[PDB]
């Protein structure tokens, strides 16, 4: 189970989600991998997943996208989103 | 960012009732049917009654709770226009067109009228509910004020503008156009003060204030439709008046920084004819 | 709602979480089938169409007479042999709403895209059938887009001029000011934008023939020109847009800048006059060192030295002006003035920042004149001489006023066809034809400079579109490498075509011998530095195309020395904000403002996705506001080194950034060699 | 018997500071000593504070409690004049004559000046003590307002008038004379309303109200003496100004229907010098 | 307060119920002794003064070089031999504040009254010592007063033009409008007021090269002219004043009037542009019968008939225009337009009303052109031909543009000296010299018409002063009889001097042979009616002076037929404003506005009683507002019949008199033959 964060350095909401993902890694990092991808430097992956706003959070399970969340989310909402797929 | 600009626009729009001679309206007034004269009288009384609430309560209560010397001055100026200019202007129009006994009876009727009372008391209720140092209650009252200035008056303004666009009752129509021009800027200004409060709120509180504004608009709108049929069916105009109400509701929402609620419609052409400095600190010249 | 607009409205209706970009092709198909074909008048044969258009004062009969009817017929056939299909609804809508010929009642469509292109090609060729077909292939492939005046008015009778912009030098006299107003109104009647240099006008409070403190400064002239442009506003088709340029060392610089303040009173506020500020390197040096600067009174300098203030080198003459008691001046703070500039650009987008020394350090025609000001779009940087208009019945000393004939290369279509050389040469020939056929009787200096300088503007567009459709980020170093290589090739082939035209016609532009082209100073960096791509990904884009090497540049330098150059100026990148829709291209070399533009035409909104925008290249189409402006400055400076004139560089800023960030971007642009800065757009 | 004529007088006196060009005072200002400029700035700043509170608080609150739409219209108009016209005019004067730092400093000086804070505390306290339907609290606030209009402004007015009378600072002086002309009618009007309430009382109650009025006047007077000395000692005029404020205290008492309290004195004579559309018919075309 | 100002304030301090009028002479004495004699630069001799003034670029050298120093000294002695003393303080104040030459720092005074008069006389004589002494006697007796430009700038290097007016015809083209702006600015920088005829400009919504609804009307041209006059504000010392005239049958007449409304928005309102309306008799006829009128689009008429709307007799061609389907127009109400004119004049005093048929009924030069418009003072009525200003490097068709060569007779001093003939002839010679020496290079039509028509303006002032000081009420029939006789004498001697100049120079004005002077039609009423006084009291005023008779007029007619006439126009009564103080006279032939003028100067309140005011003639000096406007119209029409040009006729209205009263006054003026109406002054 992987939480992929599509972000950019200029995106205000993406700066707000960064500390939330660090707390989530401390609490769940034994069962959840967190991956960050900068859409300014990695346009091909952002295009492949159709990600057409940021932050976009993809929950992947064994390489397949099982859930998609757009915009800022608090920690508890991200935990609920990931815990469905653990 | 805006109060001094509105100060300028307000004071340069200053006018007095005496400037427009009213007597020449009797030359077209005498040619209207009974239903036309009745509707006009009732509409006029409706506007008069609502504008009195705005002069005695609406503007002064907002001026009281808003912080800022320059804002209080602009708001005082607007309150002055309601009480000293608009109220005298409506009285002058009435005294010109109807005898004393007819004026007293029309005001008795409109004072008892269910649809006029419903909207008048809804607005006044929100002004009375403002609490000291509570910006949420102030915002709700500002929304009510914008709805009066930019929306509720327009079911009434329709008729004088309709005549004005046809060459009838031109003197009183000129007066109404000046009044309407003041209410437009009042609505825009109070709207900016409401947006200032709205923008200080959380996202959940914002969504809650939006729901308040839309819910209030819906209540007032449904009563406006009834008010409209009650006055305008007898002169066959209600369909077009309804389009004018929705168009002005959208303007009121835009004044509050909200999206339009109603689809765009064309308006009756006769009524249309009537109508961050940061100093350079060095090391910025080197890269 | 129209069916085509409703189908175009389905772009943002996301199914499966993805935009319905395929609905735009459906939108354009519906648009054509239901409006364009139905509202296009059809003739039994091309002969009937041409006869009807010539007889009804739609086309000039002169330009069609050099071809036999079979030649025109075959030109039209080879225009329709392409079977060009518009890729987006907005392209067809913009073309058939702005450029397609319509009847006198504006009810039926007389011109298709392939008919506008055929007529423009026949105008360009001037009697050559093969050249006309070459132009038809060039434009129907959308490799080259003639400027909006040229595309719209070529071969038409109800036309203005084919020149998109004019630059007027205003001398310091009442005769010259009145004649400048007259010429501004005449050229605005022709439809072209007018830019005026007010740096020669003497300051406010100066002396008029021993009568001291009588002048109103340049601001009175701005009011006069503003009302002239309002009056000659092309009857209301498009409001008369004029430009006023003033040197930052002019005394009226603060009054010049205060015209764009919102708080400014109506007696000092202009509304149709765009303002531009010319910043020499001396001003940046003074602001950097925080020394108190002096703005000078131009008439005192003229009396003391005999030359206008903008005609002398500021970097050399500043200390002499300051130490001269006879040169009146007032003390200003250059850093405070820079902050005022930044706040003015933040609040209104004005002024146009022009770095004079950044223009004149690589200006090839400094012997003719230094570039003292730019055009209305801040991209036409040419030498100009002021005209001394004398009294009536007295012969006027006519100077050079810049006339700019614009044309744009579609980088995507030029690169996909592997036709940089042919496109650049054909575009140069077309611009030469436009310059030659253009005469302006009411502007003696514009006409004289058009005949003598023969300066043309060959811009480029769809840079960001090409990069994003090739998986290249606009801020990436690969994008700058591609811009370097592509614009070096464009400059090479433009110079080669200019030299070939000079050889064929036996004549060069006036005062060519004193230019860096004749002395070879222009080609020093080209015979010394190799501009081939440094990235293998970028080099693969130029496959099948001969990239000019150092030896090729040496050969071109020798060829130019032997035969000369026909055009004083060849390359200038205009914003091209209107014709970009028709060509399905991003505007200029600027990054895209929005991935999907929202436009309201009537009571219906019409969304325009960026050319080639899709799911795989969504983040390559990064919006200009989200991009680092330093990277955009780097890109434009990479492009600018291969453009002899300027580039319409628009600054895209966020509301979070302050006036210090704007000043930092301005100073980085000045340091990186940016010649002009067009606009400061805030989101 | 009087509101209509006050309404007409107030609206016919309407003005804006922008009507008066101030650049003509630039030289006579430049020529004053540093002491004179300091006193002048501070004097006008003290006036600005008084008008700020009279416009924001005093006039609107009295308007709220006084019955009758015409009386309310007059009071609303007077309120607008206080903060939208009078208080603002002082900033027009400041912005012409003084650099921003001197302007900033004088507004900081009003905040920390103990006499100006005391007089504001006392006057505004009485305004905010008004209780709905309680005529006695209203009377007390009207006395305070008359004392502000007809007495307290005058320690400030002295100096612009003193210069005007010598042919100095005459454009600023023209503004001040317009302000003074307004305050004179404001003091009379509020005085008449106060007398209405006083005349309803028993003789015993009247005796207490006179005590209140005289005690308040003396308390304000003693504070104004210290304020006057603080401002005018550096320009040598304190004794002269004191005579002027006593003169005006008597006028305030008279506006309230009371006998003069201070003995008559000779005021500086300089300061005394400081004070249709008829249509055509067929018979007009033949002669 | 100054001693002289304090003494002047004792005029209103009433003792024994009478004004202290004798205090005014004490005011002059105090003013001179304490200010003038102290602050006038005194030189050891006239030679040193003349050398100082010419060397320091205060005087021109060319006009003084025509005289030996003995002649100049004799002229100055003649000026000072009179020992002229100002009888009122306001006269000396006006002269030594406005017209007296001061040093470059304005601290001292260089010219006395006897010095300015001597210099003006030396300029007028042009090398003749006896003529210079005659001019000195004429001006120091205050019989004749050269206009403010002529009196101020005669013989001075730091000057403008001696011409007071400039009447420009604006043709219907952008080139012609641009040239109108240029010429307006070039003549405003010279000081004289400029009036423009905008009736030829096509209306709003007209076509520009077969594209419809393109023009923005004459209102845009008024905006351009207003900003041009604002720019040419003559240092701001006297604001740039310009007039715009429009025929009432022009379509833009409503928008032309809408710009003077107070309620008009800043987007239409013009401030520095005075407006005048030209009313043909046809409009008055349409208003009289209360029938719907039509305002025509000028360019449709020009296309249909090949002639401009204002070049065609509307009384004849109005029906042809109305029944012409190819002529565009909209129905209007002539009575509503008259009421709009009346209310506009009540609110702002605008527009000037020009009764075209009243002007052209007795216009001598109708063959050259009909009088289509008047000047800024609404008193010059001359034939003008439009100039077709073509594109650059194309020859322009230069027409005729009118100019003011103004001078005023002081009726009081003229008739006290019993020298109507001598004063009129000397004034005519001086105005001829002013016209000849005027050479304006930047206005081609103005210069051509000055050379060809040789028109001058000889007005009169102090009519009310003379009548009141002789015990005659202004409204009394004896006053009208005196005006009839006096102005018939003035016309007789002006025609005689013009014919004498034509005989002595051998040339007349251009196209004289077609004028009514050559055909004898002008002299019909003079050889058929006797204008000798009908009152014994009035006849005694002319005792000692030969009043021309019918036989004398026949001899003059024969003399004109044999020898011609040098001036196309000779007489026009200007408002005679600030210079009326210096001459101690009432302004123009208008009645006095107030018996004692209350004027503010600095921090002082100054009082100016009208000259000769006292207890005995207090009620003879009736205020203009108290007069019956109908009797003032009678007086002016009595004067108007002897003035070939117009009279600056200002209406003095009470506050109680409505717009119907103003319209009645206007229609009575039209009925009585009044040519122009200047102002509507409401008290
Ligand atoms: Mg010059
Ligand atoms: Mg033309
Ligand atoms: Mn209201
Ligand atoms: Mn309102
Ligand atoms: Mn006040
Ligand atoms: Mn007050």
């Amino acid at each position: 189970v992987v939480l992929a964060d599509f972000w950019a350095p200029w995106c205000g909401p993406c700066k707000m989600i960064a500390p939330v993902l660090e707390e989530l890694d401390q609490e769940m990092g034994d069962k959840l991998k967190i991956v960050k991808i900068d859409v300014d430097e990695n346009q091909e992956t952002a295009g492949k997943y159709g990600v057409m706003s940021i932050p976009t959070l993809l929950v992947l399970k064994d390489g397949e996208v099982v859930e998609t969340s757009v915009g800022f989310k608090p920690k508890e909402a991200l935990q609920e989103l990931v815990n469905k797929h653990l | 960012d805006f109060t001094q600009m509105f100060y300028n626009q307000n004071v340069k729009q200053f006018w007095l009732p005496e400037e427009i001679a009213l007597n020449g309206d009797l030359l077209t007034w005498k040619y209207l049917g009974k239903n036309e004269q009745d509707t006009y009288m009732k509409v006029l009384a409706g506007l008069t009654l609502l504008d009195t609430e705005q002069g005695n309560t609406g503007m002064p209560i907002v001026a009281e709770h808003v912080d800022g010397h320059q804002r209080k001055a602009v708001l005082n100026f607007m309150a002055m226009m309601e009480n000293a200019v608009h109220a005298k202007s409506y009285s002058n129009i009435f005294m010109t067109l109807a005898p004393t006994e007819t004026i007293n009876e029309v005001f008795e009727w409109v004072k008892q009228n269910k649809y006029l009372q419903k909207k008048a008391q809804m607005i006044v209720g929100l002004y009375k509910a403002i609490q000291k140092d509570d910006e949420i209650s102030l915002f709700k009252a500002m929304v009510a004020s914008v709805y009066l200035e930019s929306f509720l008056f327009y079911s009434g303004f329709y008729y004088p503008l309709y005549f004005y666009g046809q060459g009838k009752l031109m003197q009183s129509g000129e007066i109404i156009n000046l009044i309407l021009r003041d209410e437009a800027i009042h609505g825009v200004y109070v709207g900016l003060l409401a947006q200032e409060i709205y923008n200080k709120q959380t996202e959940e509180k914002k969504a809650e204030l939006r729901e308040f504004a839309i819910d209030l608009l819906n209540q007032l709108y449904e009563n406006e439709l009834e008010y409209t049929e009650d006055l305008y069916d007898q002169v066959g105009l209600s369909h077009d008046v309804k389009k004018f109400i929705r168009y002005n509701a959208n303007k009121a929402l835009m004044n509050l920084g909200f999206d339009p609620y109603f689809e765009e419609e064309d308006i009756n052409p006769i009524v249309l004819n009537g109508l961050t400095v940061e100093p350079l600190k060095d090391d910025d010249f080197y890269f | 709602v129209p069916k085509w607009i409703q189908l175009n409205n389905e772009i943002m209706i996301q199914k499966d979480g993805k935009f319905q970009f395929d609905k735009d092709k459906e939108a354009v198909h519906s648009y054509f089938v239901d409006y364009i074909n139905q509202n296009t008048v059809f003739f039994h044969n091309l002969k009937e169409k041409l006869d009807y258009l010539v007889e009804n004062q739609y086309y000039e009969e002169e330009f069609l007479s050099l071809y036999s009817f079979e030649d025109i017929k075959e030109v039209f056939k080879t225009a329709y042999a392409k079977k060009f299909r518009f890729p987006s609804f907005m392209s067809a809508f913009k073309f058939y709403n702005d450029y397609a010929l319509k009847t006198n009642d504006k009810k039926k469509i007389l011109e298709r895209y392939e008919d506008r292109i055929s007529i423009v090609a026949l105008f360009f060729a001037n009697g050559d059938t093969e050249k006309a077909k070459e132009y038809v292939n060039l434009m129907i492939n959308q490799e080259y887009q003639p400027s909006t005046p040229t595309f719209l008015n070529a071969g038409r009778k109800r036309r203005g001029e084919l020149v998109s912009c004019f630059l007027l030098e205003v001398n310091d006299s009442l005769n010259d000011i009145s004649r400048a107003i007259d010429i501004s109104m005449q050229l605005s009647k022709l439809g072209g934008g007018v830019s005026l240099n007010l740096s020669k006008l003497r300051a406010k409070g100066e002396a008029i023939k021993d009568v001291e403190n009588a002048t109103k400064g340049v601001v009175g002239v701005m009011k006069l020109l503003d009302n002239a442009f309002r009056y000659a506003d092309q009857m209301g088709q498009r409001q008369g847009s004029g430009a006023a340029y003033l040197n930052i060392f002019h005394r009226d610089i603060n009054d010049f800048l205060d015209t764009k303040k919102i708080s400014a009173d109506e007696d000092v506020r202009v509304k149709t006059l765009s303002i531009g500020v010319v910043i020499p390197d001396k001003f940046v040096e003074l602001a950097r060192e925080d020394k108190a600067a002096y703005v000078f009174y131009p008439h005192t300098i003229y009396k003391e030295y005999g030359q206008h203030m903008d005609e002398m080198d500021m970097n050399e003459m500043y200390d002499k002006f300051v130490d001269n008691p006879r040169v009146k001046k007032e003390k200003i703070n250059p850093r405070k003035l820079l902050e005022k500039l930044a706040m003015l650009r933040s609040e209104s987008g004005y002024p146009y920042i022009m770095f004079q020394d950044n223009v004149n350090k690589v200006h090839a025609n400094n012997h003719i004149s230094k570039v003292k000001f730019s055009n209305l779009c801040s991209e036409v940087l040419q030498a100009s001489q002021v005209s001394s208009y004398t009294d009536y019945d007295e012969e006027d000393e006519i100077g050079l006023d810049i006339s700019c004939n614009l044309g744009s290369l579609n980088i995507l279509n030029v690169m996909e066809h592997k036709s940089i050389e042919k496109t650049v040469k054909l575009a140069t020939d077309s611009l030469t034809h436009v310059s030659e056929t253009t005469d302006i009787r009411n502007a003696p200096a514009v006409r004289r400079a058009n005949k003598a300088m023969k300066s043309i503007g060959l811009g480029a567009m769809n840079l960001h579109g090409y990069l994003a459709q090739n998986g290249i980020a606009y801020e990436s170093p690969e994008a700058r490498d591609f811009a370097n290589t592509f614009f070096m090739m464009v400059n090479f082939y433009s110079i080669q075509r200019s030299a070939e035209i000079a050889k064929e016609k036996g004549e060069t532009f006036d005062q060519y011998e004193g230019s860096t082209y004749a002395t070879g100073e222009y080609f020093d960096k080209y015979v010394s530095t190799d501009f081939s791509p440094k990235y293998e990904k970028i080099a693969n884009l130029f496959e099948g195309m001969h990239i000019p090497t150092t030896e090729d540049w040496k050969k071109l330098k020798a060829f130019v020395a032997e035969h000369g150059m026909y055009h004083s100026y060849r390359l200038c990148i205009a914003p091209t904000g209107s014709i970009s829709y028709v060509q399905s291209s991003t505007a200029s070399v600027m990054p895209i403002m929005e991935r999907i533009e929202e436009r309201t035409y009537g009571n219906s909104k019409t969304y325009y996705p960026m050319p080639g925008l899709a799911s795989n290249n969504w983040f390559f189409y990064k919006e200009a506001y989200d991009m680092d402006m330093f990277k955009v400055v780097d890109m434009i400076a990479t492009i600018q080194q291969h453009i002899d004139q300027g580039i319409s560089f628009t600054l895209f800023l966020k509301d979070t950034m302050t006036t210090r960030d704007l000043n930092r971007i301005d100073l980085y642009a000045h340091h990186r060699g940016i010649k002009t800065i067009y606009y400061a757009r805030t989101k």
